[PDB]
């Protein structure tokens, strides 16, 4: 098969099916059961490459007959059952079929009759079963069908059988699933194995190439109807529906639609589904006496078969149910459908009389599906629904002690609820597909189905009412879906129906019904009735959240899904809607709630409220602006709108009801804000004024009675413990607060300032402080009980007076920047980065945008050049609504709120840090911290907040009291006590001065280091708004002394005209004022408060149930604070711990030290994970602050330290662990005063003396060694080259982040929108000072205008020492490279390479590095008695040497070394006699080595004979680096030239001898062999791979290598012996001279002996030459081009063996001899030389390469056809060809 | 989703 489909046989492969081939594939493919299946399919692969790569030879094959007797072996002959078979049957055939006549023979024999029957035959399922569970389900018979289906496609006459065949395949299937007999396994049959992959193979067949010919004439030769049927097989199982082979089915029908656009798949489905439909209108029928369901009356009256449920005639009922399931999980599937064409006729179809038919039945069967599965699932419900009655007893009585009459109820029950969810999935996709005039029916009758299931009412006998409230839930349930999409928008056709036909009237009379009972008490009494039944909650519940869809007026008027205009009115519909609502809703408003499914009840009810009363505006406004179908839709047009008086009495009643709902269901809250929000937006402030104060004097009572609560218990009444201390939790009074004061807290922040005055003038303020005062001891007292139980009320009181001091905060700064501004024409301007310009928006743009800021609304649209903007005031970004751009813009600038007074914020500081002492709850601390983050911001009362010893509290929290936030504000907490007045201004210049001097990126698309954009004044401002934030006062000193507005270049000399439009320019109102920095001012350090070092020392000494700051926390926090303040730095640096601290602590030690010694090292038990890493940060931190010396000196020398006491310590692995951090530190921290300083501190020393003060025979001193190694490489190159914006209850190194950042962060958390105020006073402030002083800069100038070693011997040993001992782990690399970078100083260079050449002459207690040199006997590399290396470590110490001699020559030891265990071209000389030495003379890898370093060094007379003798007895690379190094050093010198070629010849000389002292046996033992295979013994010493022969070859080469010798007897020899070997037998037996052969031609044949040898050798040569892959003409053996008769005909060939394109060339296959003629053979011979491919006139297209052997063929043959007269066969042979003398003819 | 009351 391989060679049949490689080339090289291409020619010649024809003769391949003329040998016996043939009659031995016969044999196997006629026994494919003696013979495997696997050989069975090769042999029928081999045949079919065959006939693929030489169709005509196919007639062969017929002739023989090998393909009758494939066809009989895979079609009449059983096919053998495996996967590979099946899928190359089609192919195999693809090829039989090819020659036409095999097309005949196969259609004659029915084929696809019998190939087909393997997909209904048990014995083919195992190769149908899907392979490793994993590819998919039908993969054989998807496979099987697409090689049909590509048979077909090259065959077209084979297409109308094989439909044929395949149509009577699913009629085959139907009978299997018609007749009793069969039933289907999981007599047993596996009908749905069959089913799924025939249904596979079909969809395969039917819908590969997207043709439309197969589906077109499946569908015309009546296919669909046995298709359709399979769905309705009565013996097919009850889980079929759901399952593969139903998807299969319904596959195959959707292919058919979308591929043929035809709606005979629907209607034949529809036909037989009304077929089936109609068979069990029995469901619809009830008992009509005291019974159950009518699927248990079928069910239980099946006598007492052991399985009913399997026998189509023990439950007909439910047979058919399960085939309308089957029907309708395909009519679900060919709807989910985007083409508009086929959801057209999808629509079509189903809008038809049978269509609406088929609709009708499908509704009545939903409504009794509901129905039965209801009283299936009651009754399968151990006797708790029904009341005490045989209502189904009767049946299950026959049915039959639970768990038995349960598990067969359960069968059916899930027959009916799964066929009632994929009807319900077809209803709600057809609403989709009549939405997006038959469409219009469909909707009318689907809209009949939801009134008759609103409106649907039981038998008289139903037991209890909860049989309709489940099913009213379910038709609630099935409304709201089929009314409104997803995102809640309505379908107005469905709407329209709904209302038209009725559903509206039912489902308000339903409500009516539920709450009456049936009319047995009135509505108003009904819901608080006690004897309301028990499912009346979860109907309420989807009844409201159906009427809130029904009822919005942003989505039933703003529906994407409305109607055209040409008559339905959403606004008609939402008067009679909300007019209905509201009536049930007060028949809801104030009663108790339910047990379960009240406070949903109660959201939506709320939420319609919400709906009505803003929509009672919009639709009054819109009111005002204003056969059957049409008298209903006119007669609900005349409808009163809801009363304007009813509404505002209802709002004026309602604060009641609210708040009943917020003592019984809290979570509702939010809810009644909205609710009361939009009263408040309906009515005045004399209305917003009267709920205000109603909420504050509830908030009011309810802390007066819980500050009473709370008086010290002196006279000890109550228990004075667990009752006060939970009482203060557990009163009435502190359940209300905590929704009185979070609703007050909703209503400020939408009211911000009249709940805030109101809220100021009520003192409630203070009254709620002194509560939180007063509850302080409460909670400590539990925190002793240490039953801490923290009254939930806390949260909302700190969060209300976060947000009472918030809004005040931002009233002051928008007061005055309200007296900045005028109020008329307020210009906002947008700003241009690429010019840098504000430019101004058009009036009504400016207009727009102000009057919406002033509103206060977070956004503004507007449009421009019919470009969409918008405007977002929380971030004053300008997007464009298309691209996305955000552009920044900005406010150009020319009821007080007093505020938390001191007492208040001292009182709350304090009762804040109480509740961090006792770990209150995660919510409140956060709430607490939040509050304390605000109030902090003021030094002062951060200072009280730290004088409270609150960061030790901070540091003891545990991580049962934390949350996402804690980490991220406690770091703020802490900045905004280390920001001290003094600190601050220093850390405020550090960022204006980044900020102005770096052109930095934002979100705003501010070019990254802009000069234009970035550099404006007004934009830095604005990018610095959170450091004016962060101290407004300070803001401006700063950026007044560190700013200046730049000054543009003098544009043209001369005052008069000049000046007067620099003037001009520089001032203009419009003008791009660039930033300058003024110059460093040398400002001194800071002096740290000693509270602020009270601070920071207890979190170094935290250094020192799991804690919420673990060291890892604190150190990420220190590193932080360190980056951003110097302060701190030389303060932790300073620092040190003292004796018996902690218990880490021995003694007197630093912080550093300790960080270096105790943290940061890895060690395999946990305390905190990521300590090490973090260390390493706070450390290199501590280094990259400048800090002047104070923290860089430090650090260095605790570093230094740290390594000698690492050093020092006892060999361990805690000393290797220290010793590898520090390394890592070292590294870390140099990636340059720093650097300055590891120099003059000596480091570089220390790292490099590491080894002497390490174990060399450890296993971890590799790992230590490579880590020292890393910084000393890096240092001797350099020389010698979160925060949740809003509080969960309110709501529904690099890597260290710098303090602006920080800033930005607190801003948005303090003051998220308030912060551009601020940015526009200080802005104002900054520009009247900056161009001021820009103008008087401006005119100072246009005035003065008009006036006018590194490493020291022993460290290099240790190095060194590194170098000789043996450890795989070791870096060799690294080290190297260490050795290169402190030898570019000469000095270091000549030291360490000499001692190195020492090394290797002289390999030619510290020191006891034992190397496992042999077997027995560990070898120590040093013997000390003047240092001696024994010898068998010597090749390894040579080894690495050589190594490092190597990577130099690509850029005394001994005393010191001995002193240490007691405690180019000139050295190219000694490298040379290195290689007479023993150790390097024996080694092959050594003499390698040494030759490479010559080689690169390159770039007397006993040196060069040294090297010379290396070849000549020794490794192709030191041959080749032997070459190299002669050739250069020849280069070198003449003299030497002249002696390494004298040399050389000697060696070649004598190898010659040697070599003929050795063929003068080879040709003796020859003639004793012969004289009487080879395998003379004399042959092995020429064989082998180090004979003379190569050596004598080697050295010839390296002397011709040189050129730009008496040898006669040993050629000879040579020549002699080669013909007597020529003479024996053997051909091969010349080989062995081959090397000495090419050695002659080297010699001779110079760039003759040579022709006579090669002729009287000629076989020989040919054999070289044909052996030799060496091209004839670049090789030695060129020069015999011109006398050929000394090659082989093959020799020649090799050796023989424009651009060039592909071209046509186009022939008639009945003509191609004179069509060729006609187009060729006035073409020239280089189009010629063109690659052709051939086009045969309109025949199919085939293999060009076949296609043009074939033509080549037949011109062969017609070159020798008679009727030309070219050739005629010689009268004698009668096959040869000859000019015919006839053709002149 | 309405019919799981049943499953």
């Amino acid at each position: 098969k391989k060679a049949i489909q490689d080339p090289a046989f291409s020619d010649g492969i024809r003769h391949v099916m003329d040998g016996s081939l043939p009659t031995s594939l016969k044999h196997i493919i006629s026994n494919a059961e003696y013979y495997g299946p696997s050989l069975f399919l090769l042999a029928t692969e081999v045949v079919t490459v065959f006939v693929f790569q030489e169709p005509s030879l196919l007639s062969s094959l017929q002739d023989n007959g090998l393909t009758d007797v494939m066809l009989h072996a895979l079609l009449i002959k059983d096919v053998p059952a495996t996967r590979e078979v099946l899928g190359s049957l089609p192919n195999v055939f693809s090829a039989l079929c090819l020659n036409a006549r095999g097309l005949q023979s196969f259609v004659q024999c029915q084929p696809f009759e019998r190939l087909f029957k393997v997909l209904l035959s048990p014995d083919y399922l195992p190769a149908m079963r899907r392979r490793r569970s994993s590819d998919p389900l039908g993969d054989t018979a998807s496979n099987l069908g697409s090689a049909v289906d590509e048979l077909m496609r090259h065959q077209p006459t084979l297409k109308t059988d094989a439909t044929t065949a395949i149509i009577k395949l699913l009629e085959e299937i139907c009978n299997l699933g018609r007749d009793p007999k069969y039933i289907c396994q999981k007599i047993p049959i596996p009908l749905m194995d069959y089913i799924l992959n025939v249904m596979k193979f079909v969809e395969s067949i039917l819908s590969n190439n997207t043709t439309d010919d197969h589906c077109q004439e499946f569908v015309n030769q009546k296919g669909l109807l046995p298709l359709v049927t399979i769905l309705g097989l009565p013996n097919l199982p009850i889980d079929f529906p759901t399952s593969a082979a139903c998807q299969a089915v319904a596959g195959v029908c959707k292919s058919i639609l979308t591929l043929s656009h035809e709606p005979k798949v629907l209607q034949e489905g529809l036909l037989q589904l009304d077929s089936i439909l109609s068979s069990l209108e029995p469901l619809h029928r009830p008992i009509e006496s005291p019974g159950g369901s009518v699927l248990l009356r079928e069910l239980a009256c099946a006598g007492n078969v052991a399985d009913a449920t399997l026998s189509a005639q023990a439950t007909p009922l439910l047979h058919a149910l399960t085939a309308a399931h089957a029907y309708i999980m395909m009519f679900v599937h060919t709807c989910r459908v985007g083409q508009s064409e086929i959801r057209s006729i999808s629509v079509n179809q189903w809008g038809s009389q049978l269509g609406l038919s088929v609709l009708s039945k499908l509704s009545q069967l939903y409504c009794s599906l509901v129905w039965e599965s209801t009283v299936l699932l009651s009754l399968c419900t151990p006797n708790s629904l029904p009341s005490g009655c045989e209502f189904g007893q009767a049946d299950m009585q026959k049915l039959v002690a639970m768990a038995a009459r349960i598990k067969q109820i359960k069968p059916l029950l899930s027959a009916s609820s799964r066929l009632g969810r994929a009807l319900a999935e077809l209803f709600g996709l057809l609403v989709k597909l009549c939405v997006g005039p038959a469409a219009r029916s469909t909707a009318s009758a689907l809209t009949k189905l939801l009134t008759k299931g609103l409106s649907w009412q039981p038998p008289p006998y139903t037991p209890t009412p909860r049989f309709r409230l489940t099913f009213f839930i379910c038709s609630v349930g099935f409304t709201s879906p089929m009314l409104f999409d997803e995102r809640k928008y309505p379908y107005h056709l469905m709407l329209q129906k709904f209302l038209c036909s009725g559903g509206h009237n039912a489902l308000f009379e339903t409500f009516n019904w539920a709450l009456s009972m049936g009319g047995k008490v009135p509505v108003s009494e009904g819901l608080e009735h006690s004897d309301l039944p028990d499912g009346t909650g979860e109907f309420l519940d989807a009844w409201l959240m159906l009427v809130e869809k029904m009822v919005n007026p942003t989505t039933v008027l703003e529906s994407p899904h409305s109607l055209p205009a040409k008559q339905f009115s959403a606004l008609r519909f939402l008067v009679v809607t909300q007019k209905a609502a509201f009536t049930c809703i007060k028949n809801l408003w104030n009663r108790k709630p339910l047990k379960v499914y009240g406070g949903r009840m109660a959201e939506s009810m709320l939420a319609i409220l919400c709906h009505i009363l803003r929509g009672e505006p919009v639709i009054r406004e819109r009111l005002s602006k204003e056969e059957e179908e049409a008298k209903c839709l006119e007669k609900f047009q005349d409808a009163d709108p809801l009363e304007q008086d009813e509404l505002h009495t209802f709002t004026d009643t309602m604060l009641p009801g609210c708040f009943h709902l917020l003592d019984e269901l809290p979570d509702t809250v939010y809810r009644v804000c909205d609710l009361i929000m939009t009263a408040i937006k309906r009515n005045g402030a004399d209305y917003r004024d009267m709920i205000l104060k109603q909420v504050v004097n509830q908030v009011w009572e309810a802390a007066d009675v819980l500050i009473k609560a709370a008086l010290p218990l002196t006279t000890s009444d109550t228990k004075t413990v667990s009752e006060w201390i939970s009482q203060m939790a557990t009163l009435p009074q502190a359940s209300n607060l905590a929704t009185r004061i979070l609703l007050l807290t909703l209503l400020f922040e939408e009211l911000k300032l009249p709940c805030a005055w109101v809220v100021e003038s009520s003192g409630i303020l203070n009254v709620l402080i002194k509560l939180l005062e007063v509850v302080q001891p409460c909670l400590q007292a539990a925190k002793e009980q240490k039953e801490v139980q923290t009254p939930k009320w806390i949260t909302p009181v700190l969060l209300l007076i976060d947000f009472y001091e918030k809004t005040a905060i931002s009233s002051k700064r928008r007061a005055q920047m309200t007296k900045y501004l005028q109020s008329n024409s307020n210009n906002w301007r947008w700003f241009d980065d690429r010019s840098g310009r504000w430019c101004s928006y058009s009036a009504s743009n400016n207009s727009t945008i102000d009057s919406a800021w002033k509103s206060g609304e977070t956004s503004v649209r507007f449009t421009a050049g019919r470009r969409r903007y918008t405007v977002q005031f929380t971030t004053m970004v300008q997007v464009n609504e298309e691209t996305g751009n955000r552009r920044p813009v900005m406010l150009t600038l020319l009821i007080l709120i007093q505020g938390l007074t001191e007492d208040m914020v001292t009182v709350l500081i304090r009762a804040c840090v109480s509740m961090l002492g006792v770990p209150v709850d995660p919510d409140t601390l956060h709430a607490t911290l939040r509050l304390c983050l605000r109030l902090t911001r003021d030094h002062k009362y951060a200072m009280m907040f730290a004088e409270l010893k609150s960061t030790r509290m901070i540091l003891n929290l545990t991580q049962s009291s934390g949350f996402n936030g804690f980490t991220p504000l406690v770091t703020l907490l802490l900045r905004h006590i280390i920001e001290d007045p003094c600190t601050l201004r220093h850390t405020m210049e550090k960022v204006v001065r980044s900020a102005a001097t770096s052109g930095a990126g934002s979100t705003t698309s501010g070019v990254v280091s802009g000069s234009l954009g970035s550099r404006e004044i007004n934009y830095i401002l604005r990018v610095l708004g959170p450091a004016a934030c962060r101290n407004p006062d300070i803001f401006t000193e700063v950026a007044n002394c560190c700013i200046r507005i730049a000054l543009p270049a003098p544009r043209g000399s001369g005052t008069a005209s000049d000046d007067e439009f620099e003037n001009l320019r520089i001032k203009g109102p419009n003008a791009v004022q660039l930033v300058k920095t003024t110059p460093l001012k040398p400002s001194p350090l800071p002096v740290i408060p000693d509270t602020i070092k009270e601070v920071i020392y207890d979190m170094l000494n935290a250094l020192a149930s799991k804690p919420l700051m673990p060291t890892s926390t604190i150190l990420r926090l220190l590193a932080e604070l360190v980056r951003s303040y110097v302060g701190i730095a030389t303060l932790i640096a300073n620092y040190s711990y003292t004796v018996g601290q902690s218990e880490l602590i021995k003694e007197d030690c630093s912080v550093l030290a300790f960080v270096l010694d105790h943290l940061l090292p890895h060690t395999q038990n946990a305390e905190d994970k990521d300590t090490p890493a973090l260390a390493r940060l706070f450390l290199a931190s501590l280094a990259a602050a400048g800090s002047g010396t104070d923290a860089q000196v430090a650090l260095v020398n605790e570093v230094k330290a740290a390594l000698g006491r690492a050093l020092a310590m006892a060999e361990s692995t805690e000393k290797h662990a220290r010793l590898q951090a520090v390394m890592c530190i070292i590294s870390t921290i140099m990636e340059n005063n720093i650097i300055r300083l590891f120099l003059k501190k000596g480091l570089v020393n220390d790292l490099a003396r590491v080894p002497h003060s390490l174990d060399l025979s450890s296993p971890n001193m590799a790992n230590t060694v490579n880590a020292a190694l890393k910084p000393l490489e890096t240092l001797s190159r350099i020389v010698n080259q979160n925060i949740p914006t809003t509080h969960p209850l309110m709501v529904r190194l690099s890597s260290i982040p710098t303090a602006l950042t920080r800033w930005t962060e607190e801003c948005k958390v303090l003051d998220a929108e308030s912060m551009h105020d601020c940015v526009s006073v200080v802005k104002v402030s900054i520009v009247n000072h900056l161009e001021f002083l820009r103008d008087e800069e401006l005119e100072e100038r246009r005035e003065k205008r008009r006036k006018q070693l590194l490493l020291d011997h022993e460290a290099l040993s240790c190095l060194l020492v590194l170098l000789f001992v043996d450890e795989p782990k070791l870096n060799t690399s690294r080290l190297h490279r260490v050795l290169r970078n402190l030898c570019y100083h000469a000095q270091t260079r000549h030291w360490v390479i000499r001692s190195l050449l020492s090394i290797l002459q002289r390999s030619s207690s510290w020191l006891s590095v034992s190397m496992d040199a042999a077997l027995g006997c560990r070898t120590n590399i040093f013997q000390i008695q003047t240092v001696h290396i024994h010898p068998q470590a010597a090749p390894v110490v040579c080894r690495h040497v050589l190594d490092t001699l190597i990577q130099l020559a690509k850029v005394d030891f001994w005393d010191l070394l001995v002193k240490l265990d007691n405690m180019e071209a000139s050295p190219l000389g000694q490298l040379m006699n290195m290689l007479s030495h023993p150790v390097i003379r024996r080694s092959s890898l050594l003499t390698e080595k040494l030759l490479r370093l010559l080689s690169l060094i390159s770039i007397g007379l006993t040196e060069n004979q040294l090297q010379l003798s290396v070849e000549v007895l020794t490794s192709e690379e030191g041959l080749e680096d032997a070459a190299n190094v002669l050739l250069q050093l020849s280069r070198g010198d003449s003299g030497t030239r002249d002696t390494v070629l004298k040399l050389l010849l000697n060696g070649a000389r004598h190898l010659g001898y040697t070599l003929c002292k050795q063929i003068g046996t080879l040709l003796a033992e020859l003639r004793e062999y012969n004289l009487e295979e080879l395998q003379l013994p004399s042959m092995s010493m020429l064989t082998s791979k180090t004979s003379t022969q190569k050596f004598f070859l080697r050295v010839l080469q390296v002397i011709i290598q040189l050129r730009d010798l008496s040898l006669d007897e040993l050629w000879d020899m040579l020549g002699e012996c080669l013909k007597e070997l020529e003479e024996s037998h053997d051909q091969h037996a010349v080989l062995v001279l081959q090397p000495a052969v090419e050695a002659f031609f080297l010699v001779h044949a110079t760039e003759q002996k040579f022709l006579r040898f090669a002729e009287t050798h000629r076989t020989v040569l040919n054999q070289i030459l044909r052996q030799s892959t060496t091209h004839l003409a670049d090789g030695p053996f060129a020069v015999l081009v011109d006398y050929i008769r000394v090659l082989d005909f093959d020799v020649k060939r090799k050796y023989f063996r424009l651009r060039k394109e592909d071209m046509a060339v186009h022939v008639r296959r009945d003509h191609v001899f004179e069509d060729s003629y006609r187009e060729l053979h006035r073409k020239s011979p280089e189009e010629m030389k063109n690659r052709l491919y051939i086009v045969f006139e309109g025949e199919e297209g085939q293999d060009a390469g076949g296609l043009l052997r074939e033509w080549y063929m037949i011109i062969s043959r017609e070159m020798f056809n008679p009727m030309y007269a070219l050739f005629r066969t010689s009268p004698g042979d009668r096959v040869t060809y000859t000019i015919n003398p006839s053709s002149h003819c | 989703s309405l019919w799981d009351r049943f499953s």
